[PDB]
RNA sequence: GGCCCUUGCGGUGCUCCUGGAGCGCUCCGGGUUGCAGGUGCCCGAGGCCGA
RNA sequence: GUGUAACCCCAUUCGUAGGAAUUCCCAGUAAGUGCGGGUCAUAAGCUUGCGUUGAUUAAGUCCCUGCCCUUUACACACCGCCCGUCGC
RNA sequence: AAAAAAAAAAAAAAAAAAAAAA
């Protein structure tokens, strides 16, 4: 098994390297199909080699897989199998922390919670995978409050670091009573640009597949690089009138770091972005919005 | 006195019955000698 | 004779109460039928494209499981439904063998990381244990009464268990015994293929008091588990036109250049009906089929006890 | 703005059944319906020369291949169908 | 970071013909210095021409 | 002719063990200590272990030398404890008949396993497995 | 690095006439002005080039 | 090719062979068909167990690979091979290692520092 | 070989006079061991804590009472000096004074409760052995615990002198009177 | 007792000799479990082969003389100077 | 343990019956040997390499 | 953790702690102890890694507080129709 | 390019010699 994830490994690194080669590859093949469909002559720069163009693109089917993308072969099973989300907290956590880590097990649908004793942070990954777990969920606090939050995908997926801002727990709130805890649906306002799209794909993926007819709503929405969480509830009145109840806890995030492999390795991986605050224009730029 | 991965004895690629088109390489390796002279052709 | 199955079959099962045979095959499918009606009634399948090594079903005949080749996980399905009940994990590299406990229904799963683990199906907390050894195990196999487990490793060792204490009762050394004779193409010898061999078929008698071991020989040991010796030594066949049957070759057939074995291949594989193909262990396409090694794929011991 | 459920290429007996239950609407008029569809498919398949010698050359090199593995292939899901049975007494299946 | 990307995808079974005559030390790969191997004889020479 | 030596490995948590046995007269060392002065003394019968199940006759023609590095104070006693065990059954095997490596061995198996195979301690809980039976959860 | 040596087998060392040092001190002190001649009149060739 | 494209038959016919092909390894990438025309003789030699033992740096010469398997030192799984031509499918080219008790085991823990003759000799 | 625990205590002389609790208590040749300290995993599985020793089991739960917890060799400290104490005192076998103690201590009914805001109800139950020997157990530690603590005297002595009194079946000991009145209750409610 | 492989002596029967006379046969079960061993003075012991222990001791009409055993089914064989066959 | 022109020491040159794979030999007998239809086989170099 | 150990152990002396309510927790888990780093966010009486010692009870029901679903693949065997209202 | 080892010299330098990156 050991050999296996890194074999593994080493083909889908291989396979990102040349992804930007089978996108130019594949972008030169239809100037020439549209060359050929529309009776027009072909491009200069698609003047030599033309022949083995129209050789590729007859063997071109719809039962080739196409051209490779790394996010689809880290998201593989994304859509065919529910996702396994374990929620763990750092060494020697606070009252607070565990009241936090117990409440994002019952707003991820099937996530379990387990215990931080001394367990070692390469341990749990070597767990983690054995079982079959996809996701991994690590929060940090301080003075009581959360503060930090990652999240990882098991299968040499990528993690992403988050850093909370203005959390407000129910335990804070009295006799809220029992949450829905059906599978929620999802909706994300506010990403448009290239690495927003990144983002919204990992923060969706921790949820299953709903029903049409549920009533649960998660939200988030992204306004000047925050992302806001909310938990919503809404039951239809009547028509066109919908009344919303607030379920659940709300916090914000703000992300730093998005690297290619899991949290067992830093010191390897590399960095896919970061943010640069010493940057002289980094006070008026903005990243996930265009 | 047993032999193994043994091979057919065959025809080598750098035999001189071959043509010298047909023939791989001449496989030599050259070294200059430091005893040895270095003469060079330079046009005054 | 059922012909469902396209690809070979790696396990068979009879259900314990019912006449109803259970198999397992290299299709990617564990197939149920009947014999009151004679129809395949049944038919389990992976989500994932998976092949089958071996089939296990409960005494009850309510849970069937299997394993696999390469996914290393055990998928558990339910015999009157027909869904997926669960897919096992834990186990590294692929499963060997399976065994349910027949009296109280729990699954006994050998794998090649040296272990052997035990899964509680109707336990509320999954309790699951783990038997640690010191090389590769390759069958488990459980007394009538259940009481005690055997796993066979690969130093050819056999290793009886206490499963509720998971403590080890006992041992027994067996490389010597499985006498291995050379095949007419080995460089090697006899003694240093032997040193690479292990026992890989286990059946305990009726009664329990003695152990039944076989594997790639033209003999099957008959060993009495207690005192951990071995009663008696049972000679399959003598047949002398099977490769690999005795353990000196005949000095008479050598030559200078050797024995020369590709000439009477050659005359061997003159029956045509296909083409030999290089790489091809057993089947048509392998040349080495007019005269094939001699093993003993398995063993079983009657019910009954005749 | 949710997970979208990819398309399977395995079909359950569940589901099976639900696709024939949902466009015709009794099992057995529903049973031969398709039954006949299935027929016609066959024929349609044995009716052109070219996928016959497809098929037929699929056929030998597939068998080639998967003893070079020694059996080691990524297996095909079984599909479900229907079948006829007729009443006559258990022996002449023996 | 590129020598620690090397130890990932180290085979621990891996094999070569230097490994059996050298042992590794604390795990560095220390080339120890070749044997003189002098003989009695020759002992008994160095002696007289050093005195 | 040529000396007969074996040495083998000894493994607790961080506590690792290398011990090395010859032919000799019923020495035993660890690290340049006897095994009476090894702390802390609480655990010394655990020490002791092996010698009182076999006795002084079996131990009389070896010697016996021990070097432990790195975990506490139990772990290291235990990684002792299984070196000696491991290295006597080794060299008895080597240059001894079988009959008796496998007495001893299989002496040693039954009062308590760890005197020669070392189980490490993994991450098994009830929160890797979903909730309920696993059968009988969602039917 | 091997440094040592055992009593026993050690040998004494060489014991130079001072007319031999003036000759060996000589090329040393020689040889590390030509060297260095040689290494500036590279990168000056390097520079130029 | 020929075939039509937009056909239902191609298309499983495609996915099915470009399947079998991957799992040998004699295709890089399940791509599109394009890359089955790449397969040649040559193909299938580089599945053999010789030349992927010098892949696995088990090996550096391929003389000596083709040694090491006639010697009986090389095991795929629980079973030993002798035979030189044996294709190794990828799933199985992850299980290939030096069977126990080999005096190349034995070298190559004795250099790690990590040879014991209990575990080894047993 | 006679394996003695701490090399001088045997436990061949040692035997049960209770049928019921055979099973669940761990004292015989199979289970012997030359120290209170095996480091295994007893508490695995459901019923496996049965195979781990009697005197272990003390050893463990003398370690959760009135203690910063981890601290084992101290606690088998502790239990070897309440032995010898024991027999100096006695002078016969501690093993058996132990095991005669928990025979002793352990309750036969006890009483469950139905309980509402109002009152509370009960009915007389049986016991199982392993809750019987549990019970035992941890009354015993309770009790030198609570005889130890703001005297001049150190847990060994009250430890030693509980169970030589709960052995005897003296009404003097903690234990014998939880007992007692657990059973008075149990009878009281049937 | 002597080991095959190494020729090292293993222990001996009896505290100082199994016999007062000298031993005609000796025989060993197939399962290790019982040795058995005759003398001339007429006396036939049983003996445990592990821990070397006496179990049962026989009085013979006359000295035996000849020995064997049928392992598997556990019938021995004497023959005695009084020309008769004892099983 | 035994050895007494010895050795915890080492080397050579011939002999040692082919399963199918040296068949055929008591006698008798061996002389007058008294145009259906065939189209085969071979021809691929690209490295998820190591040094 | 490369930028010019306590705890524990033996022996000596001395000598008679936090309500009502409420939160969290199932195995290398609860609890005690030491030793490092400051890593492009957060962090200074704080934050995060690493190791050492290491437990008591429990492996099951819907009784309370609630949550998620349902009441239209014909092997053998088993079983044999959920109910009510208002609209069209 | 660089971390080494073996010699001499001057009040550190100099010739050879291996490994590693590229
Ligand atoms: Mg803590
Ligand atoms: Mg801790
Ligand atoms: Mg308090
Ligand atoms: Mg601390």
């Amino acid at each position: 098994m050991l050999r296996r994830e890194a074999r593994l490994r080493r083909e889908y690194l291989y396979r990102k390297a040349r992804e930007e080669a089978q996108r130019s590859a594949q972008e030169r093949k239809e100037r020439l199909r549209r060359a050929l469909e529309e009776n027009r002559l072909i491009p200069t720069e698609l003047r030599r080699e033309a022949l083995a163009l129209q050789g590729s693109l007859e063997f071109d089917d719809a039962g080739g897989e196409g051209v490779t993308s790394h996010v689809d072969d880290e998201y593989r099973w994304a859509g065919v199998e529910d996702p396994k989300v374990m929620i763990t907290t750092s060494r020697d956590p606070s009252s607070r922390l565990k009241m936090f880590a117990k409440e994002l097990k019952l707003v991820f649908p099937g996530a379990q919670r387990m215990n931080r004793g001394r367990h070692e942070v390469g341990a749990l990954v070597r767990a983690c995978k054995a079982n079959g777990v996809t996701d991994l969920l690590v929060v940090h606090e301080h003075r009581g409050t959360p503060v930090g939050l990652i999240v990882s995908h098991l299968p040499f997926g990528p993690t992403a670091y988050f850093t909370l801002c203005n959390v407000v727990m129910r335990h804070d709130i009295p006799d809220l009573g029992t949450m829905s805890e059906a599978k929620p649906h999802l909706i994300t306002h506010g990403f448009s640009s290239r690495l927003g799209k990144r983002v919204s794909d990992i923060l969706r993926y921790l949820f299953p597949v709903p029903k049409d007819d549920s009533h649960r709503v998660i939200t988030f929405a992204n306004q000047d690089d925050y992302i806001s969480f909310r938990h919503h509830v809404y039951k239809k009145t009547d028509h066109r009138n919908v009344e919303l109840t607030e379920v659940g806890p709300r916090f914000e995030l703000k992300l730093y770091m998005i690297r290619l492999g899991t949290l067992e390795q830093e010191a390897t991986a590399d960095v896919e972005w970061r943010w640069h605050p010493y940057t002289n224009t980094a006070r008026k730029r903005v990243f996930l919005s265009t | 006195t047993r032999k193994y991965a043994t091979m057919k004895r065959m025809l080598s690629l750098r035999d001189q019955r071959l043509k010298e088109k047909d023939r791989l390489k001449p496989k030599k390796k050259e070294k200059k000698d430091p005893s040895a002279l270095k003469e060079r052709e330079v046009p005054q | 004779t059922f012909t469902e199955h396209s690809s070979g079959v790696t396990g068979v099962t009879f259900t314990a109460t019912g006449y109803v045979v259970v198999t397992s095959s290299m299709d990617g499918t564990v197939r149920a039928f009947d014999l009151h009606r004679y129809r395949n009634f049944r038919t389990f399948t992976s989500p994932r494209p998976t092949q089958f090594s071996c089939v296990a079903v409960d005494a009850s005949g309510e849970i069937v499981s299997a394993g696999a080749q390469d996914s290393f996980e055990i998928f558990v399905w339910s015999m009157q439904t027909g869904r997926l009940l669960d897919v096992l994990s834990g186990h590294e590299g692929p499963i060997s063998g399976l065994c349910f406990n027949p009296m109280k229904s729990v699954l006994a799963s050998a794998s090649w990381d040296k272990t052997v683990r035990l899964w509680d199906m109707f336990d509320s907390w999954r309790t699951k244990e783990t038997l640690a050894l010191t090389s590769d195990a390759l069958a488990v196999t459980f007394r009538p009464d259940g009481a005690e487990l055997a796993v066979a490793t690969l130093n050819s060792q056999i290793t009886f268990w206490d499963p509720e204490n998971a403590v080890q009762t006992g041992s027994i050394e067996g490389r010597h015994d499985l006498k291995t004779g050379r095949k007419e193409l080995d460089k090697i010898t006899a003694k240093h293929a032997a040193k690479g061999k292990a026992f890989t078929a286990l059946c305990y008698s009726a009664d329990g008091h003695s152990i039944l071991a076989g594997g790639m020989s033209k003999f099957v040991c008959i060993y009495h588990v207690r005192e951990q010796i071995l009663m008696k030594r049972f000679e399959i066949s003598c047949n002398l036109s099977l490769d690999a049957m005795e353990e000196f070759l005949n000095r008479r057939k050598m030559t200078e250049f050797g024995n020369l074995a590709l000439i009477d291949q050659d005359a061997g594989q003159e029956d045509g009906v296909a083409i030999p193909l290089p790489g091809v262990r057993k089947g048509d396409m392998s040349s080495r089929h007019f005269k094939p090694e001699i093993r003993v794929t398995s063993l079983r011991f009657s019910p009954t006890g005749r | 703005d949710d997970v979208v459920r990819k398309e399977k290429p395995k079909e359950d007996a569940y589901e099976y059944k639900k696709r024939l239950t949902l466009d015709h609407e009794s099992l057995a008029e529903i049973y031969e319906q398709e039954y006949i569809k299935l027929n016609q498919q066959k024929t349609a398949e044995e009716e052109n020369p070219e996928h016959v010698e497809i098929q037929k050359m699929m056929d030998s090199l597939f068998l080639k291949l998967d003893a070079l593995s020694n059996f080691h292939f990524i297996p095909k899901p079984p599909v479900p169908e229907i079948k006829v049975v007729s009443n006559l007494p258990a022996i002449t299946m023996e | 970071k590129a020598l620690r990307k090397k130890a990932l995808e180290k085979n621990p079974d891996e094999f070569y013909y230097k490994m059996t005559r050298v042992k590794l030390q604390d795990g560095v790969h220390i080339i120890k210095e070749t044997k003189e191997e002098v003989t009695p004889e020759q002992l008994k020479l160095m002696r007289t021409q050093d005195v | 002719g040529p000396l007969q030596s074996v040495q083998v490995f000894g493994r607790k948590k961080t506590a690792t063990a290398v011990a090395h046995c010859k032919r000799g007269n019923g020495l035993i060392k660890v690290n340049g200590r006897p095994l009476e002065m090894i702390e802390p003394r609480t655990l010394q019968y655990k020490l002791l272990e092996p010698v009182l199940l076999l006795g002084k006759e079996r131990f009389a023609g070896v010697d016996i030398r021990v070097r432990v590095k790195g975990g506490g104070h139990v772990a290291q006693i235990y990684a002792i404890r299984q070196s000696i065990s491991k290295a006597l059954v080794a060299y008895y095997q080597k240059y001894v008949d079988e009959a008796s490596k496998k007495e001893i061995k299989d002496i040693l198996i039954q009062y308590d396993r760890t005197l020669l195979v070392a189980d490490p301690r993994r991450c098994e809980s009830k929160k890797f497995g979903g909730p309920g039976a696993r059968a009988r959860y969602q039917k | 690095k091997a440094g040592k040596v055992p009593k026993d087998r050690r040998r004494p060392a060489v014991i130079r006439e001072p007319h031999e040092r003036k000759i060996l001190a000589l090329l040393d002190a020689l040889s590390t002005v030509h060297s260095q001649k040689m290494k500036k009149a590279k990168e000056q060739r390097h520079l130029h080039n | 090719r020929d075939l039509p494209e937009r056909d239902q038959f191609r298309v499983r016919a495609s996915a099915a062979l470009l399947d079998k092909l991957y799992a040998l390894g004699l295709v890089p990438t399940r791509g599109s068909l394009e890359l089955c025309d790449f397969v040649t003789a040559s193909s299938f030699c580089r599945r053999r167990l010789p030349t992927v033992l010098l892949k696995l740096r088990m090996a550096q010469h391929l003389q000596a690979a083709v040694a090491f398997v006639e010697q009986g030192h090389v095991r795929v799984g629980p079973d030993v091979v002798t035979d030189p031509a044996f294709l190794v499918t990828r799933s199985m080219e992850d299980f290939v290692t030096w069977v126990d008790s080999s005096k190349i085991k034995r070298h190559v823990l004795e250099y790690n520092e990590e040879r014991d003759d209990f575990d080894l000799e047993a | 070989p006679d394996i003695k625990l701490f090399g001088k205590w045997s436990t061949d002389d040692v035997q049960i006079n209770d049928i019921s609790l055979q099973d669940y208590i761990a004292v015989k040749e199979k289970y012997a061991k030359y120290l209170p300290h095996s480091a295994g995993r007893y508490a695995a599985k459901r019923f496996r804590k049965a195979q781990c020793p009697i005197v272990e089991r003390l050893t463990n739960s003398m370690m959760m009472h009135g203690r910063n917890n981890g601290k084992k060799l101290m606690t088998v400290r502790i239990v070897k000096h309440a032995f010898e104490i024991i027999h100096l005192l006695t002078g016969e076998n501690p093993l058996q004074v132990l095991v005669n103690a928990i025979i002793n201590s352990g309750p036969r009914e006890d009483s469950t409760r139905i309980g509402r805001a109002g009152t509370v109800r009960r009915q007389a139950v049986d016991v199982s052995p392993l809750r019987r020997v549990n019970q035992a157990i941890w009354l015993l530690c309770t009790g030198a615990r609570e005889a130890a603590f703001r005297n001049i005297k150190t847990i060994a002595e009250c430890l030693a002198d509980e169970l030589i009194n709960a052995a005897k079946g003296s009404s003097n000991s903690y234990a014998i009177k939880k007992k007692d009145e657990l059973e008075r209750v149990a009878k009281s409610n049937r | 007792v002597y080991n095959m492989q190494s020729g090292i002596h293993r222990g001996s029967f009896g505290k100082d000799q199994a016999h007062k006379g000298s031993v005609r046969g000796v025989a060993v079960d197939g399962l290790n479990q019982l040795t058995v061993t005759t003398g001339s003075e007429g006396l036939l012991k049983f003996w445990n082969f592990k821990n070397k222990i006496l179990i049962h001791s026989v009085s013979l009409s006359s000295s035996p003389n000849i020995m064997l055993l049928h392992r598997d089914s556990g019938i021995l064989g004497l023959a005695l100077d009084d020309f008769s066959i004892s099983v």
